[PDB]
Formats: structure tokens, C-alpha cells, sequence
């Protein structure tokens, strides 16, 4: 998980 | 917005739909490829073909089972292509390159097109 | 094999997927949770919940173009996730965290059940 | 395009  | 996103989610949509299409799992259409058939899922034809989305979004045509191609269109070239639809992943060789391009070329697909006029130009 | 890769091929798919969903163009099903109601396509869901891919994969369950959730699941949870199988974005917040995680769970979206456990985790 |  990321930050987009 | 403040979301949080999963690198490989759109990589793991796919390969399911591509196990999907290997098992004839909700498959709703047959494209038929002069004496060849291939079976696939309408929805994943219109998100990578310029010419399925054109297809697929007739009033008429939308409900048709059987799609046949122009009979020039290779069934090889076809084949290539909806694997890389299903995939990321295009098979492009010498031997292909001018069948692919001409598909790619008919089905609207234009980083296909892209890639196979850059791979020519580099041969001449 | 001697493949070569479009590395935004995925990514593309799901965003024309997800423009089909919002125009409803060959949506195939209904998910009602409690007074709401959710078009989609039958092969995504299949492809991004192991309770979707087990219910269209039933030889009677396949055909229905309606699926009721159990009456316990939060239509805004669904929401969220719905949005997530379409997009790879969670809108994950404080104030919806344990009905997406409850909701992920029932969906059976391991990834999404493991982001929400860590994010439960980091708060206590 | 990349080699995969
Ligand atoms: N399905 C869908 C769809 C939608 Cl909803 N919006 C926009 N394009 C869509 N698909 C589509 C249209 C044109 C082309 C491609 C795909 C690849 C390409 O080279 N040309
Ligand atoms: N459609 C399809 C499908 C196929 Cl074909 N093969 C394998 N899994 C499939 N989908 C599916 C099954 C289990 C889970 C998910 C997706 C996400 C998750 O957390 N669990
Ligand atoms: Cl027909
Ligand atoms: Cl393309
Ligand atoms: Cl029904
Ligand atoms: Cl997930």
C-alpha cells in the first residue's frame, strides 16, 4: 500500500 | 481525496480475468477469425481495442454472441494480441511483426501500433 | 518466453473498466445491501473477492443478475470497496475503518482486511 | 514498453  | 492505493491491484484484476478466460469462466463473446475462434469477455475487449469499444457500445450490436473480423486479419496476429490484452504482455517477433502491427493497426490498439513502428524503423 | 511489456496495460484496463461501471455499459449484476443498490460487472467482482469468484462460479448462482448481502454489511462499506475493486484507492477513514474491515472480511479481500488490521493496530 |  502507498500513498498515490 | 486521502486514499491509499495497492500497487499490484490492477496487475492481479487482470490475470485473474486472464484465468478467467482460460477456463471459459463468464466468457460472453466468440471472436471469429476467419476458420479460427477465440472466446472472451466483451468488457476486457472495449477496455484495450479501440474497435471493440466502438463494437461493443452499438445498440445492436452490443447483444450479438459471434463477432467476425475482416477476413485479411490474421488469426495468429488475433491471438497475439489477445494474449497481450489478458496479460501486459505481447509476443512480438520478426516473424509476427507485420501480422501484429496490421491487427493492431484494425483493432485500435495504438501503443501496439507504437511499438511495432519503432521495432521496424530499428530493422531498416 | 521473448515477451516485451506494456508496463501501464493494467492500469488502463481497470480505468476503462471502472468508466464502463459509472456510464452502467454491460453491467451484468445488482448487489443489494440493505436499501442500496450496486451495478457492476459479474468478472470483476470475481476478480477481486473470494466470495464473488465463489458465488458466480456456482453452476445456478452464475445466472442471477441480483445478489442480496447479508443484512449485517454496511452499504457505505460496500461503497468503499466496490470503489477499490474499480480503482486500487481505498478511502480508508477513522470513521469507516471497522465497517470496510467487516465488510473486507465478508468480501474475502485479504489485502484490504490486512491494511485495515494495520491501521487498527497503529491507533491503540 | 520494458523487458518483463
Ligand atoms: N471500454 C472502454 C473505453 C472507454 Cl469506457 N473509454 C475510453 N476508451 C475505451 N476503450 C478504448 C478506446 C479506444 C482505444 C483503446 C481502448 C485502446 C486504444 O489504443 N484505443
Ligand atoms: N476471478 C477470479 C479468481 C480466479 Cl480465476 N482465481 C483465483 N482467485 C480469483 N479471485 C479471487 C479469489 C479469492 C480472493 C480474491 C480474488 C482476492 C482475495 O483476497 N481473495
Ligand atoms: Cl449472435
Ligand atoms: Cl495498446
Ligand atoms: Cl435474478
Ligand atoms: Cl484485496
Amino acid at each position: 500500500w502507498v500513498i498515490p | 481525496d486521502s486514499c491509499i492505493q495497492f500497487t499490484r491491484h490492477a496487475s492481479d484484476v487482470l490475470l485473474n480475468l486472464n484465468r478467467l478466460r482460460s477456463r471459459d469462466i463468464l466468457t460472453d463473446v466468440v471472436i471469429v477469425v476467419s476458420r479460427e475462434q477465440f472466446r472472451a469477455h466483451k468488457t476486457v475487449l472495449m477496455a484495450c481495442s479501440g474497435l471493440f469499444y466502438s463494437i461493443f457500445t452499438d445498440q445492436l450490436k452490443c447483444n450479438l454472441s459471434v463477432i467476425n473480423l475482416d477476413p485479411e486479419i490474421n488469426p495468429e496476429g488475433f491471438c497475439i494480441l489477445l494474449d497481450f490484452m489478458y496479460t501486459s504482455r505481447l509476443n512480438l517477433r520478426e516473424g509476427n511483426i507485420m501480422a501484429v502491427m496490421a491487427t493492431a493497426m484494425y483493432l485500435q490498439m495504438e501503443h501496439v501500433v507504437d511499438t511495432c513502428r519503432k521495432f521496424i524503423k530499428a530493422s531498416e
